[PDB]
């Protein structure tokens, strides 16, 4: 699909600027985040997976957590990421989304199919998985988000299914701290309400962090 | 009247194969002693050791093992023979003397998932626990029935057509006499037999993890029917057979198998 666009983005990358291109072009309706921005870049771009023989896979995912204080925009950075993207799904910690992080088999509502539906890990198995609210997930999203970070691959064993499937998708996350309040007093694990198996997984842990400055405020209300 | 066999080579065979092997008498009367404390315990159903079976006759043993109901019916006519031989008035007293088989079952010893179509019509000692059970009811074996208007006292036969080929002829209970006077059935003459059917699951410690269980459904009937509850690890030796579908028309293919329990053991 790509002829004269292959013929171009050479000369684009030749630019010499494209990675700051790149990065200003990242989320064009939002405002400022440079530094959030530049991260969700190189995680889109993801990194190179390799194995030393079969024994020691190392992930080449860029994983993202934006944990911040309301009124962030980490909601707008998701669905930017989940409209750019491809083979990009849009999960939320609540019980409101029309995918779930873990999987189950059961007969679908519409097509009144016994349907093994994996999760939302698994239906990015090469590309991103956009984990809005990470901080409110139940128990065994937590499990299971651990399982598909750590392992990059989903078990289940539920009706007569013992099977293992890849799910080797990027985790970009939003979250919110301990209070509605980042507190740079108190270190990022024991602000962000989450384990620290599971923060260990990320790659980038982007504090967006809101402060009353007068001229980001007005620039802020003038876009 | 009808067909009746005159020289049937294969069973005149198998019945003087198997009253010779139930005389014993010379060989350490074990089948001996055997019928006679079956005599004195008032029961009629031999349990049969297939390893001294096969070891008295592997011919035989072969046979009944891969010809379960034409086998057992011989071993069944040989048994009331000798309990006639051994005391007439009660082989008189029981119609019927039937076998169950035990012993080591080289490959005929199965469980609820191995048990395949390449059974059928065999002798199978299936493992298993029973996942449920039903309430025994009585099956009329033989009906008695007697007309006010005349004074006449008729009784129908009923054959055990479970396993095979039935008509409407062989299941219809008479209602009116030959000239519409209404009958009465009397109960206390007719002849019953207690039937019950139950399920067994392979055990769950020998299934394979994380796969659904394996099932089969048994029949047990008189003097079998009550030896298990949901929840026994029970060892059925039976005939493993397909179940008669309803009078159709247009056939799916597809046959229902059941085990005719012959044996039943707990731990
Ligand atoms: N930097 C920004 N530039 C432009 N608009 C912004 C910016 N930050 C927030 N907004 C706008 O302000 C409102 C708040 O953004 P949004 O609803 O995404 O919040 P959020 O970070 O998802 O919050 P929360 O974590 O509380 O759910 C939205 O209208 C969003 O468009
Ligand atoms: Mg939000």
């Amino acid at each position: 699909l790509t002829d004269e666009d292959v013929k171009m983005i050479t000369s684009l990358s030749k630019d010499q600027q494209i990675g700051e291109k790149i990065f200003a072009s990242i989320a064009p309706s939002i405002y400022g985040h440079e530094d959030i921005k530049r991260g969700l870049a190189l995680a889109l771009f993801g990194g190179e997976p390799k194995n030393p023989g079969g024994k020691h896979k190392v992930r080449g995912d860029i994983n993202v957590l934006l944990c911040g204080d309301p009124g962030t925009a980490k909601s707008q950075f998701l669905k930017y990421i989940e409209k750019v993207s491809s083979r990009a799904i849009f999960t939320t910690g609540q019980g409101a989304s029309a995918v779930g992080l873990t999987a189950y088999v059961q007969r679908h509502p519409v097509s009144r199919e016994w349907t093994l539906e994996a999760g939302a890990l698994v239906l990015a198995d090469r590309g991103v998985c956009l984990i809005d609210e990470f901080d409110k997930m139940n128990d065994q999203d937590r499990t299971s988000i651990h399982e598909a970070m750590e392992q990059q691959s989903i078990s289940i064993s539920k009706a007569g299914i013992v099977t293992s499937l890849q799910a080797r998708c990027t985790v970009i996350a939003a979250a919110n701290p301990i209070g509605g309040r980042y507190d740079p007093s108190l270190t990022f694990s024991e602000n962000v309400d989450l384990t620290e198996p599971i923060i260990s997984r990320f790659d980038i842990l982007c504090v967006v962090r809101d402060t009353v400055d007068p001229v980001q405020d007005e620039m802020l209300a003038r876009f | 009247a009808g067909t009746v066999v005159l020289d049937d080579v294969e069973l005149r065979e198998a019945q003087r194969d198997y009253l010779d092997f139930l005389d014993d008498e010379e060989d350490q009367g074990i089948y001996q002693s055997k019928v006679r404390e079956l005599i004195s315990d008032n029961q009629y159903r031999l349990i049969v050791n297939v390893n001294d079976l096969r070891r008295k006759n592997e011919k035989r043993a072969n046979r009944l093992l891969n010809n379960a109901f034409e086998e057992l019916v011989a071993f069944q006519r040989a048994l009331k023979d000798f309990v006639a031989s051994i005391d007439a008035t009660y082989a008189k007293q029981y119609e019927e003397f039937y076998v169950g088989l035990e012993g080591s079952f080289g490959s005929k010893h199965v469980s609820p998932r191995t048990l395949t179509s390449c059974f059928l019509s065999c002798v199978v000692c299936v493992e298993g626990i029973v996942t449920k059970c039903s309430l025994v009811r009585p099956k009329v074996v033989r009906s008695v029935h007697y007309c006010p208007a005349t004074k006449k006292t008729i009784e129908r036969r009923y054959s055990d057509l479970t396993t095979l080929v039935a008509f409407p002829s062989s299941s219809v209970y008479p209602t009116k006499d030959e000239e519409n006077n209404p009958l009465e059935t009397e109960y206390g003459l007719s002849v019953y037999k207690d039937h019950q059917t139950i399920t067994i699951q392979e055990m769950p410690e020998k299934a394979p993890a994380g796969q659904l269980p394996r099932s089969v459904d048994v029949i047990l009937d008189d003097d079998l029917v009550d030896k298990a509850k949901p929840g026994d690890r029970v060892q059925v030796v039976g005939t493993y057979r397909c179940l008669p579908g309803k009078k159709g028309g247009y056939t799916s293919g597809t046959f229902r198998t059941v085990l005719i329990a012959c044996n039943v053991k707990q731990m």
